[PDB]
RNA sequence: GGUUGCGGCCAUAUCUACCAGAAAGCACCGUUUCCCGUCCGAUCAACUGUAGUUAAGCUGGUAAGAGCCUGACCGAGUAGUGUAGUGGGUGACCAUACGCGAAACUCAGGUGCUGCAAUCU
RNA sequence: AAGCUCGUAUCAGUUUUAUGAGGUAAAGCGAAUGAUUAGAGGUUCCGGGGUCGAAAUGACCUUGACCUAUUCUCAAACUUUAAAUAUGUAAGAAGUCCUUGUUACUUAAUUGAACGUGGACAUUUGAAUGAAGAGCUUUUAGUGGGCCAUUUUUGGUAAGC
RNA sequence: GAGAACAGAAAUCUCCAGUAGAACAAAAGGGUAAAAGCCCCCUUGAUUUUGAUUUUCAGUGUGAAUACAAACCAUGAAAGU
């Protein structure tokens, strides 16, 4: 009752678009993202689409059109293991490994994989990927994160630089990477370089694999049963990088299954409108029962 | 002492003596107003073509 | 059912609106730094009203909120001062419920001469797990009107902890 | 005294919409825009950079120069006794392209390809317009369609 | 002191109402609409007359309150005070002006003429086109003989030439007699102060119960 | 077909009250050692996916639902209006001739469609 | 007035087709704003009064606002909707389609953008009707107090205002 | 709208509802909601060089503005502005 509207207020009121009712596209943004220089009369402003999600990191390169966005390469982090990645493909190491992941992939159909190699050792150091003589001009792709908020050591950022140690030439600044200084204007690539290989999570793993068990054994136990110590905690991200640059070939799946058995499966669970003459007799049996003194 | 302060009157028809039409079309307008970047180009890429065609048809 | 619709406090403020600015707040946040542990803020003036004798943006009151276990640890011993006793007048429609105290002489700021004597409003929002969709960036939606927390559903949890009881009404 | 500035009596004109006010949908900036296509000016009173005068609302214009953000557009005003040529600077916010072209475009495909299909057998196949014809002779039978008679109805007041 | 209204007959300026760019004007004479019988129910009063105009004009306010005042007296003196409603349909909205000269000698050179000769508020005034209902009387068939003329009485207060005509509905709703009789006979009809809520298929069938229960109770 | 990431049209997609939701996913959900922001680890920065829960979110369905969209010989060829007469009428205004033609009302129907990729008993 | 260049066309105070634009006439107020008539039903820990009460967040009758569903009437500076008459653009050879040369601009990319090379489509060659020749230039006169009629319209009681 | 000591119709605090019914210097009309509103951070792009264009119009001047081109910067992760 107290949250009644009246047929007035709901007669005016314009919906925001879809997006924006679910709180989706920041269009705002958007608008910057996809809005062409007009003299590029149908160059596609692609856009390196990094999304932050419970239980998986998602990075895909996507350019706009008319009836629709347009993804030329998707990685995932649930794709990671393939190269040895089981646990913690949530932390700010797996949203590098898609960054780079996506990197060798994307320049694997654009056929650029034979130059801008990126950065092949693991140092930090802020470089921006240079554009080599008489070559291609290396790809040039665009962050965008949406609704996030940008703040220093925020792991969107482990996705772009994952990037640009690809090759991919995305522009960025130094200021809000993890290591960052904020008294004296630069940052420290030492501290800097531990995160890539998981450097806050480095420490706390043997920190507390002796002090609290109880704790211990309740949360990290994959760590426990796959026997996954500190030390080698960065030796298998090594692995990886040079797992990533090998086989970029994302090779699909099996789904178990095909399109129609899922849909048929499926058709059984739904519930489906309710037909014009069934309405009316709905309504009819209602007067009968309810307004017919029963 | 008033007098008339504004009308069109007779102005319409004025103007259907020597009338309102269209002026001209020409072939190959003007290029005042246009982007200086495509004009540089344009002049860089008009002459690559003139000079090409004259050793070919020299 | 009831698997994850358990009543517990999102959170407890504390009021204490000063009519004037001055030397008074600076101890007066004293006794808020004490009992809560965590430094308090001021609450500015958002007009004059020329009676009260209050200017714009004059730093007129001062409230801290609390959550966590040290608001309930805050709670149960701050209402021993109510005796627990409480209207259901001081219960909202929308589940929230609260009390006001004179002479916090009563609690642990016991008398502390320097700051005088001030007295707290105290109030006790409710909720379910669940309500940071009504404050996630993304995706921000609204809670259901089942997980939604009623008035009848407040004093009923008010009875069953602390063992109190609820005045006339 | 009199009041003649650039927005003057254009209270409903830039007025909005009924039911479609705030950010405009991205089809607008997607489009692309050549020099000689033909476009329509109807203003958007959010966007205030770049808004025509309101003598050019509605009036159709081609394109000759295009730039970052905005367009170029060739006008031809009637002042006086004579077109002047008039060109505009244009967000692409405040112009649509021109649909009038388009449909003589598609009569031009069919326009080829019949006189390119009647030539394997030269049949003359009119490729002009023709306008609405005089109707020609029908027969109107009454099987079930009796006439029936109506007369005029007297007259009552109804209130 | 006040102009004939000969001077307003004619609707020859726009509509000028009460607003923020008049703000002062003088009240209306006539501020009772309603008379006679008005908290009667809709059913007792099968019989209604109306009073209509014939012509495209304005009718004063104070016109308004001279007829009301007449039609009220008689209709009350013969028929009963409480056996009709009637109702002054059209409200006077229009402001009229005046544009002050002096009436005295000499007034030639104290008042500028023509120039600046907008003119200030000095009465209102109704506007009404063919056929527009002026007075609508609700009252039992009995009573058509004095309704009747308590409006042919009225009917020498106002400019013009109107018109008396029985109307086809029953009392003051937009139903004929034989359409009201048949919705009445079934639960359709609700009764209110003085009108009445008629049944609509459109709607919660739970609402369409709670009100008008013997509709569905056959 | 469900779900998710990114969108196009921007209510046939909204709002109110209920019902149901298999798998996976989203989700809620746990912690402050780590970078970061707050009166407050509430939002968020960071970490785990393990201790858990479909209660909320979301999706679909229901309602002679509200709103919205579509159509109609439904109102209605009505209101209005271009053009004509040495038409009518004291006037106010009206009819007629050749054309164009609403809105409210009434009734009926409907309550998202769709692109790229990944993914799902 | 002098002509000039051409010889039926890059034409037109017109209609048709297709496509736009507009906020007037009308209409509307059980739609936003504002104005506005009447009763009906409800709620006050929280309006004013009379009754039973020492008072109650006690009860009863009335008046004021408040909410709900209705009801009568409206707007130059109000409006969801929205004409008629007017108004912009197009209806080809300066068009369409195919291949590829230039560039110091642009693109991850001979990717595009503009300009060209070569080839194909001619009298129903791309609606109607008409065209009295068409396009262009120079110079110079008088005029720069206007007034009336149908329709629209403002001020004014009105006026051969 | 429902609640909290002083605290009431106006102090400060909490929740629910809430398409703008607020505010954005002034006049008014358009416009604007993860902003164009309110708070925090940094800076002077209120810079430099001359052109084109719209409005009023004679297609003159003046004022205002539009989109550019060649430099030097600010902000932001960046797109961009």
């Amino acid at each position: 009752q107290k949250d009644a509207k009246s047929s007035a207020y709901s007669s005016r009121f314009q919906t925001p678009f879809r997006r924006r009712r679910e709180g989706k596209t920041d269009y705002y943004q958007r608008k910057r993202l996809v809005t062409q220089h007009k003299a590029k009369y149908n160059t596609p402003k692609y856009r390196l689409v990094v999304r932050f999600t419970n239980k998986d990191i998602i990075c895909q390169i996507i350019s706009s059109t008319i009836t629709g966005d347009v993804v030329l390469a998707a990685a995932y982090s649930h794709e990671l293991p393939r190269y040895g990645i089981t646990h913690g493909l949530t932390n700010w190491a797996a949203a590098y490994a898609t960054g780079l992941l996506i990197a060798r992939r994307t320049l694997q159909k654009l056929g650029l994989d034979e130059t801008y190699k990126g950065v092949e050792e693991v140092e930090g150091e802020y470089e921006l990927t240079e554009a080599v003589e008489d070559g291609p001009r290396p790809f040039k792709v665009f962050l965008d994160i949406g609704l996030q908020r940008t703040t220093t050591g925020a792991r969107v950022f482990g996705a772009l630089k994952g990037a640009s140690d690809g090759g991919l030439y995305v522009p960025h600044s130094e200021n809000r990477f993890p290591g960052w200084d904020f008294e004296t204007e630069e940052i420290d690539p030492e501290l800097l370089r531990s995160y890539i290989f998981g450097g806050h999570v480095s420490q706390y793993m043997e920190e507390l694999a002796d002090d609290d068990e109880e704790r211990f054994s309740e949360l990290f136990k994959g760590y426990l049963a796959d026997d996954i110590d500190a030390d080698s905690l960065e030796d298998i991200y090594t692995s990886a990088h040079e797992a990533i640059r090998a086989d970029p070939a994302f090779k699909p799946t099996e789904k178990k299954f095909t399109k129609e058995q899922y849909a048929a499966e499926s058709k059984k669970y739904r519930q489906t409108k309710l037909s014009k003459e069934e309405r009316a007799a709905r309504v009819a049996a209602k007067i009968a029962a309810l307004a017919g003194q029963q | 002492a008033k007098s008339k302060n504004h009308t069109a009157h007779n102005q319409t028809r004025k103007a259907h003596r020597n009338g309102i039409k269209k002026p001209k079309t020409y072939k190959y307008p003007s290029l005042k107003g246009v982007d200086p970047k495509f004009r540089r180009n344009h002049k860089h890429a008009l002459h690559g073509t003139a000079k090409a065609l004259a050793a070919a048809k020299k | 059912q009831n698997p994850m619709r358990d009543l517990k406090i999102e959170k407890l403020v504390l009021n204490i609106s000063v009519g004037e600015s001055g030397d008074r707040l600076t101890r007066a946040s004293k006794v808020l730094e004490q009992l809560s542990g965590q430094t308090p803020v001021q609450s500015k003036a958002r007009y004059t009203v020329r009676t009260f004798g209050i200017r714009r943006n004059e730093k007129i009151a001062v409230h801290v909120t609390v959550r966590g276990p040290k608001a309930e640890e805050i709670l149960e011993r701050g209402l021993k001062v109510k005796e627990y006793q409480l209207r259901d007048r001081n219960f909202s429609a929308t589940g929230n419920f609260g009390f006001g105290i004179d002479e916090h002489i009563d609690l642990g700021i016991k008398y502390d001469p320097s700051i005088g004597i001030f007295g707290m409003d105290f109030y006790v929002v409710m909720n379910r797990p669940g309500a940071r969709v009504t404050r996630r960036k993304r995706c921000k939606g609204t809670v259901g009107n089942s997980h939604k927390t009623t008035k009848e559903d407040t004093v009923s949890w008010f009875k069953q902890k602390y063992d109190a009881d609820v005045l006339d009404k | 005294g009199k009041s003649h500035g650039y927005r003057s009596r254009t209270r409903y004109m830039f007025q909005r919409d009924f039911r479609k006010h705030g950010a405009v949908h991205l089809s607008t900036y997607l489009k692309v825009y050549k020099v000689g296509d033909i476009v329509d000016i109807k203003a958007n009173g959010s966007i205030q950079k770049g808004m025509p005068h309101k003598f050019y609302q509605g009036k159709t214009g081609v394109v000759y120069n295009v730039t970052k953000s905005s367009v170029g557009v060739i006008i031809n005003k009637m002042v006086g006794n004579r077109y002047l040529e008039k060109r505009l600077n244009l967000r692409v916010e405040h112009i649509k392209h021109s649909k009038c072209r388009q449909e003589f475009l598609e009569r031009v495909k069919a326009n080829a390809a019949k006189r390119a299909e009647a030539k394997a057998q030269g049949v003359a196949v009119q490729l002009k317009r023709q306008p609405a014809q005089p109707r020609e002779s029908r027969i109107v039978s009454t099987e079930g369609n009796v006439p029936q008679t109506l007369a005029p109805v007297p007259y009552e007041t109804f209130i | 002191a006040r102009r004939p209204a000969r001077c307003y007959r004619y609707q020859k300026n726009k509509p000028y109402p009460k607003s923020r760019y008049n703000r002062a004007v003088p009240d209306s004479k006539i501020r009772i609409y309603d008379l006679g019988k008005k908290k009667a129910t809709v059913d007792e009063f099968p019989l209604c007359v109306h009073l209509v105009s014939n012509e495209l004009e304005q009718l004063s306010s104070e016109a308004l309150e001279a007829a009301r005042i007449c039609a009220n007296k008689y209709m009350t003196t013969v028929s009963g005070r409480d056996a009709f409603h009637l109702r002054v349909r059209v409200h006077p909205f229009h402001v009229l002006r005046i544009n002050k000269m002096l009436s005295c000698a000499g007034a030639d050179r104290l008042q500028q003429g023509m120039r600046g000769a907008w003119g200030k508020p000095h009465g209102l005034a109704a506007r009404v086109d063919i056929g527009q209902i002026i007075f609508s009387v609700r009252t039992k068939d009995s009573n058509k003989d004095v309704v009747v003329e308590g409006l042919r009485r009225a009917r020498y207060k106002f400019p013009g030439q109107q018109k008396i005509i029985l109307s086809k509905k029953w009392g003051f709703t937009n139903l004929d007699r034989p359409e009201y009789l048949k919705k009445r006979e079934a639960g359709e009809v609700k009764d209110d102060g003085a009108f009445v809520k008629f049944l609509s298929k459109k709607g919660s069938l739970e609402n369409n119960i709670r009100e008008f229960p013997e509709y569905f109770a056959a």
